[PDB]
């Protein structure tokens, strides 16, 4: 479910 | 008339975001898989593109409003626009002289030939170069160039988008500042805005062409294994 | 006694496979993402490991019998043994002097420090180096070393394996040639075989340790995005 | 279902 995109979009 | 504080605050906000996500020294390129002039450039360009996606995301997170959109919408916009933001931002390093993307030094100068060896055909490269040139000619301002990227990323007419209302607004708010700024700050830009939109239109065709070809390559594991997790995820077709 | 034709035919078959999948010049390393001495080595080592998986596969496809096994079994064996074949094959470049893996030149010489910056801890590195040393000391022959890799890859006691019968046989056929060859061709190898098996035993613990740590890293997308499609697939947990 | 592994294992 878009692992990387989510991580990069938060922070 | 003259821009307002809000309109301006946005311009400074976007410009700062771009400077923060676009390194003029290109010093990070040395860390990519080395270029090799049978898809010998695929590794290096895959790393270039992956790296660029990261930057486009960082840029988006700083666009006023975007961060308040739903995580789902953020993704929908990225996955569908990213490829276009990359084509737009790459122009900053495109050189009309040698008709190429001159980045770091000699190693990071990509000719129309180099780019051929990455799995893409003239069917895409021809219009792409055409695009870069026509755009390079508009000699846009850093503020106009940065806006255009924000307008393209905040296009509500993208598949997967839910809140097709709030986004439409944000884009509208961006499109004005551009029309205003040009009217006020760009002498001879009486026809610029309209010309810039025609560019957002060309980006859809390029987006289209690249997608077809990307699928083709993407299906052959001997080629997909050369890509990166981020490139596969963003350019993938997962919902 | 003395080896037979069959036994020998296998030895030449394995040895040829190894020479064909292990480049002594290490010239391919220059094409990996450059090493950087916060997981600065992860990119370069990920590419090293990915590259190695490719080789281990090419080697397996040439082991007599393996290719006749079911595609499913081939995968089961690879996914569970690959990491061990890599530890075994890397020994060919491990140097007791500087306690490191000296490959191409100075750039491709990995110290215990370098390897630390790839996401792994001493909890694994300590026993690993320990393993490399103890093994380097057995001064095995190219024929013994090549066999050992084939015996490890044809271990039927691996999860996912179906035909736990046919494989058990192949391994047995390999284990003999080793016991024979040593008996006949390796003076002072009266205790070698037994010592080599103790090594196949240590490989299981290392395999174990690496798997735990791999999961840890693998779960953090900021780290998994640095890996490769092949590494993710082979070291992944898909069934 | 192991795309790459399959491709590399054939040929
Ligand atoms: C729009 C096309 C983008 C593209 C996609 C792919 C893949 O589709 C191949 C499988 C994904 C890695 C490979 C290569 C390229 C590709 C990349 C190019 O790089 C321009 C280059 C890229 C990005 C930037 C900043 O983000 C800069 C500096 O301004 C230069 C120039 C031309 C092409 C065709
Ligand atoms: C057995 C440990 C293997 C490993 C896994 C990983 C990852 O798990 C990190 C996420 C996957 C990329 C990163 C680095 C390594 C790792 C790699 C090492 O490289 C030895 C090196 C590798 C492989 C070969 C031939 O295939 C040679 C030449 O003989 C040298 C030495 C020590 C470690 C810890």
């Amino acid at each position: 479910r878009h692992k990387i995109l989510h991580r990069l979009l938060q922070e | 008339h003259m821009l307002s504080d809000e309109q301006m605050q946005i311009i400074n906000s976007l410009v700062e975001a771009h400077h923060k996500t676009y390194d003029d020294s290109y010093s990070d390129f040395v860390r990519f898989r080395p270029p090799v002039r049978r898809l010998s450039m695929l590794p290096h360009l895959a790393d270039l593109v992956s790296y660029s996606i990261q930057k486009v995301i960082g840029f988006a997170k700083m666009i006023p409003g975007f961060r308040d959109l739903t995580a789902e919408d953020q993704i929908a916009l990225l996955k569908s626009s990213a490829i276009e933001i990359i084509m737009l931002r790459s122009n900053q390093s495109f050189s009309l002289e040698d008709m190429s993307w001159s980045c770091g030094g000699p190693d990071f100068k990509y000719c129309i030939n180099d780019v051929t060896k990455a799995g893409h055909t003239l069917e895409l490269l021809e219009p792409l170069v055409k695009f870069q040139v026509g755009l390079k000619k508009l000699k846009l301002h850093e503020e106009e160039h940065v806006l255009l990227m924000a307008i393209c990323l905040l296009s509500p007419d993208r598949p997967g988008v839910q809140d097709h209302v709030r986004i439409e607004a944000l884009q509208d708010r961006l499109c004005d500042v551009l029309q205003a700024y040009i009217r006020i700050q760009h002498p001879g830009g009486r026809l610029l805005y309209a010309k810039m939109i025609q560019k957002l239109a060309d980006l859809r065709s390029l987006n289209e062409e690249h997608s077809k070809q990307y699928r083709s390559l993407s299906f052959q594991p001997e080629h997909s294994m050369q890509l990166t997790p981020l490139v596969l995820e963003v350019f993938g077709s997962e919902v």
